[PDB]
């Protein structure tokens, strides 16, 4: 039939170089195929492995036998073609009155099919706050927008997807909510809008506004500090088989909800090396850290800061045991009963000491920084 | 002339494993102390099944 | 201050020492191009004020920063802060040929159309059809998917394969030398529509 | 304290050098425009110099006559490395003709270099000997180097010289004329070099073949592979080991008499990225392949000769236990032949620096490697060969006019042919028992 | 920097020397008004080699063109690349030479030296070091072969060391085009060897056989003769213009080339040749490229090299390739073949290595050879020589202006002398 | 030798499918002047070398210095 081939590249460890392939994916029926450049041999030939068709994209990361792939470009314009529709950038920006409603709107953004690439939690200042908006000055909406910015916690947010720019605005619903309710009621701010000033996300208009607004949050030489507190606080991290099955709304609201109060998150991308040094309270300790260390860096992860009156125990009482297979017949109701699936891939990871968790949480967000 | 230099780089490398002890027998003892406590847990976690 | 004669009487003061450091049977042009390239170790063309700073050492012109300033600021009319040695020795070039009304000193203070690779890709356009001008902008356009006006190295190779010239690696550096003058490692693809498509 | 000054003679000796000082920067860690980052032992003082503030600068000197080579090194990646003043360059080729390198225009360039090497020397203090790359079937090369050889045994004396001449291959070669230049350069060399190793090119394709599974090799391969052999060579003379050995322990070791000063060298592990890892690369068999007569660099049999001499150079994470019992084999090993009057032909040296590896090259990471330099009466048979060659074609006298004609007395030849007889004779006597 | 000065006369060697130009300007990326256009750095730093700058920017060939009369020199000035030669090189009579070996050698020719001389004498001390001469011209005219072989004596006695090179266009009988060849063959050839160092002899029937079998054009045309000539002529000095792995120039050539002083006779060849509407169905590569250039019927000369036994042959690779295959090639085409290289002399093929070849191509290779079976053009000009000269046919115009019967039994004993001794070492053994 | 002879002038098409007309063919595809043009300029350029791949390489002794190894430069431990 028809035919996808990429160029992947593979960073071998017992030797120091790193090589490449191929990785023909024959879509008729879904099976793997690895040819490489040099010296003119068949690595990998013709045997299925169920890669599904989403995570095919540029920079994607996908394990295949033990030895994990990277992506970096396309080989041919057949191929070429097919996915550089996929490749628009949108700014999506939660404001700080649907705080509460965080993990409701990741997961409906999550099932309207865009792809989250990258999201970080942080506070604008009042100075920088007053330099965005910046086309406004003099109109009155101005003033009042800047004093409503510097009130408390954003979340900011950068889409992939097919028609992005302007599919995240469709379902992000009319920029006045109380016309919202009568003419789109299932949408972003139909659902939680209360008036004009304070409506519930904010989207991009244009792609020179969404350059202006992604350089401004997601780039390196950027001033927003990220604000959050090194005490009487734990962290939980999403593991990243939640991110691939698409469940981290269902998580982040369900931790809202258990009167806990979320500080700071923010999304990571780590290597071997410091996903070994991050266990190294688990190095030789009980739960067999080399499955674990390795699954930790197979892609994409949520960091999160959880602060509560007792912030340790408390939050592994609904964290439940590390084992979902005995968290679901005794604690029914916690989070790795109802999101892991097994021993190595139990949904959420929280510290477990009651001593440890200021620097546990001072490594993500201090350290890795 | 250069014994100088010699003397400072020993003292360092010395030093460096002086309070590389100290410090893994500090995070070797959190090795101790999560053990005894995922251990109790699973007796409980055991019982109750 | 220098903006007076001042800024040109350096200029005389540096044409002398290249003069007298200038090989026989060639111009001053090679002279002062050669110590240009032996700085600049990307080969990428374009060098900053340090690496200008140190050519003019070579020479033995060695000046206070404030009159460097200058001088560099003279010939960086576009402010971009990256010069072209291209057009700094040609410059010098035409100052030493001296003046003669018979014949002209021809030499180059700007980059040239490169000519004939233009022309290939015109000739080879001309054979798919009617609207195969419209393919190249539609090309870029959808390309372009951010919409900026301008492509990358590895972008504008993907553009050029999609219609389906196999152009080489020496067409290239021509084609690219010219359109990405100072080398912002990005080229504006309406100037090279225009130029492709003719008059 | 200790330092070799090379010197680079000739187009095989310039295009070797560029590979060599290649391996060295990168080895020591200097950057191609001469500053150090390191991020402090004075390891470097073997090869470079510091300038007083930032650059090192190399004790090498490049000689040529056709200023080709020289600029296009002066152009390159490496420009702001070398002496301005140290690439010397001349004016006319000798187009391959060793009466124009050594009588006519060979002399005018002799002056500079000498001044050249006294003004190195005296910037030197603890100068240990020097090491000569050239070619040997060329024009400019064996004229031009047997001049300086024969200018510098008088100028210093008693200074250690080491060459790494290339031979012409007994059937794969280039020129046609270069019977009569290797003859000459033969009996210039044999008096004047203490210590000399074959280097022809037929055998370093058949390594890189059969090794590396490449079935296009090129000049920058066997460059590699020299480059590989000197640094191998001379890491112990700058690098920490349990069993130090510098170059007056070397000839001390392989020079049993005066006129027996010629020697061959092998290599080993030479494999490739792909192979090695599957493969055991233990001391006992790295050893073995070292005296595998198949991966020698000279195209000559050791099985129809005996061992005079032989110097293993480690390198690595070598244990002095573990070489002791693989000479015990090889020993033991009856296919290998010793001289009766040498009970003992072995000198060890080992060093605990790991071989470097260039990025984009052909040999693999490896932790462990040996060089060999081992003198042999086997190596009569290039002589041998040689000697057939030249008496064939001079018995007609062909190209004579074209030496005769620039200034060479005809009665060198018969010079050179009877001082290369008895050299041959020589080694037979030698190799019998007594 | 080692450059060569470049002399053509007579038809011939305008016409060959106005194609030669346009090939090296274009090697070098020079538009005809002179102004440099190219490309890399790398065509600027032997650009001295061939090339004079003059005030203002323009480069200008270092060449002298040579006729007795103003008919060719106008046409190659009005047609294209006309304008890069220098006024002032132009030198010509008024008379003409009409096919007669004494009029451009001892009456016109005597008397118009002396200005052309004067150009040759201050190009050459205006460059910094010469490394020769090469010569085009013809020996079965009368101003090219009389007027040019007149000033090769002239030369030499004022240059002895430099070398020189000569492109001599002999003729051959199947193209019959002047019932006058055999005289003036003969005294061109007899003075040649005296003087130049390297000769090498071109045919127009081998030249029309490679355009009509390999190139498969159906009528060429001198304008496809004089480029396939220049095609070798610009591949013999590639060393001496950019950087390679081995380099070899004109001196490294007669070296391994010339074993006698009287054995400096060669033929050349050019490879590879190929068809307009076949040059996609083939491969380049070192073994098709050596299996063409060792044909028989790819050389410049009518003469069967299977006639004969090869003395030397040298082999100036052009291009990027791999050192091995080209000694490889070297030695299993010597050995497939011994019968036709000479015993006594081992290893008698010299290879070279240039990084740049030919605009638009990927690999090429120029062949020079010194074969024995060149006595055969000697040996069939003798016999028409002897065979007109025994009536003393077309004689008294020769003798009438100060030519005499006595040299020309000198310069057909001389050449006969050549052919015995040039052959000898066929049937010589060790 | 009797070429030219029974096909004279004409552009375009197979032609008279005698003698030498098929190699001509292409020499009139890619230039206008199949044989010969009378005396639209000919240049022997095309004719004689053929197709162009105009590149130009490296000395392969600018080949030293330069050569990456990207796995380096891995921040390790
Ligand atoms: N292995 C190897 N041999 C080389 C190299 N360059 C030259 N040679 C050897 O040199 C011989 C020919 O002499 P050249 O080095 O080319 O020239 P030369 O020695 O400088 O003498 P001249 O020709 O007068 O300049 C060849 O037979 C090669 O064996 C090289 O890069 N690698
Ligand atoms: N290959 C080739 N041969 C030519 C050319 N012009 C003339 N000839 C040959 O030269 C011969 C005539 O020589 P001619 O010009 O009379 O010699 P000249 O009188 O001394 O100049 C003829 O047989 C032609 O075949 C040319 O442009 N190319
Ligand atoms: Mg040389």
């Amino acid at each position: 039939d028809i035919r996808y081939i990429f160029i992947v590249e593979w960073f071998d460890t017992a030797a120091s170089l790193i090589r490449t392939y191929y990785l023909t994916y024959f879509t008729q029926d879904k099976t793997i195929e690895m040819y490489d450049l040099k010296n003119k041999k068949v690595f990998l030939k013709r045997c299925e492995y169920a890669i599904k068709d989403s995570d095919l994209y540029i920079g994607s990361i996908l394990n295949v036998y033990s030895r994990q792939l990277k992506i970096v470009d396309f080989a041919d314009v057949f191929t070429r073609s097919k996915f550089q529709n996929i490749k628009e950038k949108t700014f999506a920006m939660i404001k700080p009155d649907a705080y509460i409603h965080i993990g409701k709107i990741i997961s409906i953004i999550e099932r309207s099919g865009l792809q989250i690439s990258n999201l970080k939690m942080t506070k604008m200042s009042q100075e920088d706050a007053r330099e965005f908006y910046g086309e406004h000055k003099g109109k009155p909406f101005y003033d009042g927008l800047v004093n409503f910015m510097s009130s408390d916690l954003i979340v900011g947010m950068e889409l992939v997807g097919d028609n992005a720019i302007k599919r995240w605005r469709e379902l992000l619903g009319p920029t006045n909510t109380l016309v919202a309710r009568e003419q789109a009621p299932n949408s972003i701010r139909g659902l939680f809008g209360t008036d004009g000033t304070r409506n519930a996300c904010h989207g991009s208009d244009s792609p020179g506004s969404a350059f202006r607004e992604l350089n401004f949050f997601f780039a390196k030489t950027s001033k927003l500090k990220t604000q959050a507190f090194f005490n009487q606080c734990t962290c939980c991290v999403i593991k990243p088989h939640i991110v691939k099955q698409n469940q981290v709304g269902e998580v982040i609201d369900m931790i809202l909800s258990e009167g806990f109060e979320i500080s700071a998150l923010q999304t990571f991308f780590l290597d071997r090396p410091t996903a070994e040094e991050f266990y190294e309270v688990y190095k030789g300790v009980l739960p067999e850290f080399n499955a674990i260390a390795e699954h930790l860096t197979s892609g994409m992860c949520y960091a999160l800061e959880v602060r509560q009156e007792n912030a340790v125990k408390s939050f592994r009482d609904i964290a439940g045991p590390h084992d979902p297979e005995i968290a679901k017949v005794i604690r029914p109701n916690t989070i790795r009963a109802r999101f892991g699936i097994d021993r190595v891939k139990n949904g959420i990871h929280c510290t477990d000491l009651e001593d440890d968790g200021v620097l546990e949480v001072e490594y993500f967000f201090n350290a890795l920084q | 002339n250069r014994g100088k230099a010699v003397n400072e780089g020993n003292y360092i490398k010395q030093r460096l494993a002086e309070l590389r002890v100290r410090s893994q027998r500090a995070l070797n003892e959190r090795r101790q102390k999560l053990a005894t406590l995922l251990g109790r847990e699973h007796e409980q976690y055991k019982q109750e099944i | 201050y220098v903006s007076p004669e001042r800024l040109n009487d350096l200029e005389l003061i540096l044409y002398e020492k290249i003069r007298q450091k200038t090989l026989p049977g060639e111009d001053e042009g090679r002279t002062v191009y050669r110590a240009f390239k032996y700085f600049d170790i990307a080969e990428k063309g374009v060098i900053d004020i340090s690496q200008f700073k140190a050519a003019l050492e070579k020479f033995g012109c060695v000046f206070d920063d404030k009159e460097i300033h200058a001088l560099f600021s003279k010939f960086d009319v576009n402010r971009s802060g990256k010069i072209c040695y291209d057009e700094f020795c040609g410059n010098f070039a035409r100052l030493g040929s001296g003046n003669n009304p018979n014949v002209n000193p021809v030499f180059k203070l700007a980059r040239e159309v490169p000519s004939p690779i233009i022309n290939k890709l015109n000739a080879d356009l001309k054979k798919q059809g009617p609207f195969a001008f419209r393919s190249l902008s539609k090309a870029c356009q959808k390309a372009d998917t951010f919409l900026n006006g301008s492509l990358s190295h590895d972008e504008f190779k993907w553009v050029i394969k999609e219609i389906g010239f196999s152009l080489t690696k020496t067409e290239f550096d021509n084609l690219f030398k010219f359109f990405d003058k100072n080398y912002e490692g990005k080229v504006i693809y309406s100037v090279f529509i225009d130029l492709v498509r003719g008059q | 304290m200790r330092e070799v000054i090379s010197i680079h003679v000739g187009q095989g000796g310039i295009q070797v050098g560029n590979a060599c000082w290649e391996l060295f920067c990168l080895e020591h860690g200097i950057q191609p425009d001469g500053q150090m980052p390191s991020d402090g032992d004075d390891a470097f003082n073997t090869f470079f110099s510091e300038t007083g503030a930032g650059k090192h600068v190399p004790r090498a000197v490049f000689l040529d006559l056709e200023p080709t080579v020289i600029d296009e090194v002066r152009t390159g990646t490496y420009r702001q490395l070398f002496h301005p003043e140290q690439l010397i360059s001349g004016k006319e080729d000798a187009a391959n003709n060793f009466a124009r390198g050594h009588y006519t225009i060979g002399k005018e360039i002799v002056d500079l270099c000498l001044d050249r090497i006294r003004k190195l020397a005296d910037n030197c203090t603890g100068l240990q000997g020097f090491l000569v790359f050239n070619s040997v079937g060329g024009g400019t090369g064996s004229g031009l180097g047997s001049l300086l050889l024969e200018r510098l045994s008088v100028d210093y004396g008693k200074k250690s010289k080491l060459g790494f001449t290339i031979y012409p291959s007994p059937q794969v070669s280039t020129a046609v004329v270069e019977p009569y230049n290797s003859i000459l350069s033969t009996h210039s060399l044999l008096e004047h070099t203490d210590v000399a190793v074959m280097l022809d090119n037929e055998a370093i394709y058949d390594i890189c073949r059969r090794n590396l599974d490449i079935e296009r090799p090129t000049y920058t391969n066997l460059n590699r592979l020299i480059a590989q052999v000197i640094s191998s060579l001379t890491a112990s003379l700058r690098f920490d080991g349990a069993l130090n050995v510098d170059i007056t322990e070397f000839q001390t070791n392989l020079v049993p008499y005066p006129r027996i000063h010629f020697m061959l060298s092998s290599y080993a592990p030479i494999i490739s990225a792909e192979k090695a890892y599957h493969e055991q690369l233990s001391v006992a068999e790295i050893t073995n392949s070292a005296f595998e007569p198949a991966n020698m660099m000279a195209k000559c049999d050791p099985r129809h000769g005996k061992y005079m001499a032989c110097s293993m150079m480690y390198r690595g994470d070598v244990v002095p236990k573990d070489v002791n019992a693989s000479i015990a084999t090889i020993k033991t090993k009856r296919t290998i032949q010793f001289v009766d009057w040498c009970p003992t032909g072995f000198k060890v040296g080992i060093n605990y620096q790991p071989p470097t590896v260039v990025p984009g090259g052909d040999l693999a990471k490896v932790m462990r490697a040996v060089c060999m330099i081992s003198n042999s009466t086997a190596i009569a048979e290039v002589f041998s060969r040689l000697d057939h060659k030249f008496d064939l074609m001079y018995a007609k006298r062909a190209f004579v006019h074209w030496y005769v004609g620039e200034g060479m007395e005809e009665g060198e030849f018969s010079e050179a042919r009877e001082d290369l007889a008895a050299l041959e004779k020589d080694y037979e006597e030698v190799g019998i028992e007594t | 920097m080692r450059e060569i000065v470049h002399i053509q006369g007579g038809q011939c060697g305008n016409q060959i020397g106005a194609k030669f130009w346009e090939v090296i300007s274009d090697e070098h990326g020079i538009d005809p008004t002179g102004t440099y256009h190219g490309d890399s750095d790398l065509q600027l730093e032997r650009i001295n080699v061939y090339y004079n700058e003059a005030t203002g920017g323009r480069y200008v060939p270092r060449a002298i063109l040579m006729d007795l009369e103003p008919g060719t020199m106008d046409s190659v000035r009005a047609g294209p690349f006309g304008q890069l030669f220098r006024p002032d090189n132009f030198v010509f009579g008024q008379t003409g030479a009409g096919n007669n070996w004494a009029k451009g050698h001892y009456t016109e020719g005597a008397e118009l030296i002396d200005s052309v001389l004067d150009v040759v004498r201050k190009e050459a001390e205006g460059c910094d070091c010469l490394q020769g001469f090469q010569i085009t011209h013809s020996l079965g005219g009368g101003t090219g072969s009389g007027m040019g072989t007149l000033l090769i004596s002239k030369v030499r006695e004022e240059y002895p060391d430099r070398i020189m090179e000569t492109f001599s266009v002999v003729p051959s009988p199947k193209v019959s085009d002047t019932v006058v060849e055999p005289y003036n063959a003969t005294l061109s050839v007899h003075q040649l060897v005296e003087n130049a160092d390297e000769c090498m002899v071109i045919d127009n029937e081998a030249l029309y056989d490679i355009c009509f079998r390999t190139l498969k054009l159906t009528t060429p045309t001198y304008g496809d003769l004089n480029h396939l000539v220049s095609a070798a002529m610009s591949g013999v000095t590639c060393c001496l213009r950019f950087p390679g792995q081995l380099n070899s120039d004109l001196r490294k050539l007669a070296v391994n080339l010339i074993p006698f002083p009287r054995l400096h006779f060669f033929m050349i060849g050019f490879a590879p040749l190929t068809s307009r509407g076949s040059q996609q169905y083939r491969a380049l590569t070192v073994p098709e490229l050596t299996q063409q250039m060792f044909d028989a019927k790819n050389m410049m000369c009518a003469a069967d090299p299977r006639h004969g036994r090869y003395l030397t042959a040298s082999a100036l690779f052009r291009g990027r390739m791999s050192t091995k295959e080209v000694d490889e090639q070297m030695l299993n085409v010597q050995n497939k073949n011994s019968s036709y290289f000479v015993e006594w002399i081992p290893n008698n093929i010299k290879s070279s290595i240039c990084d740049i070849p030919p605009k638009g191509l990927k690999m090429a290779v120029t062949f020079v050879g010194n074969s024995t079976a060149i006595q055969e053009m000697f040996k069939r000009v003798a016999e028409q020589f002897t065979a007109m000269f025994r009536r003393k046919a077309f004689l008294h115009w020769y003798t009438g202006e100060g030519m005499d019967e006595m040299e020309f039994t000198e310069a057909e004993s001389n050449m006969n002398d050549l052919v015995s001794e040039y052959q000898q070492y066929q049937d010589a053994t060790a | 030798t009797t070429l030219e002879s029974y096909n004279k002038q004409l552009q375009k098409g197979q032609g008279t499918l005698i003698g030498n007309w098929w190699e001509e063919r292409e020499l009139r595809d890619v230039t206008g002047i199949g044989r010969s043009a009378h005396n639209s300029v000919n240049d022997t350029n095309e004719r004689t070398m053929g197709k162009k791949f105009n590149h130009i390489p490296n000395t392969t002794n600018s080949e030293y210095g330069k050569g990456f190894n990207k796995a380096d430069q891995l921040p390790r431990t």
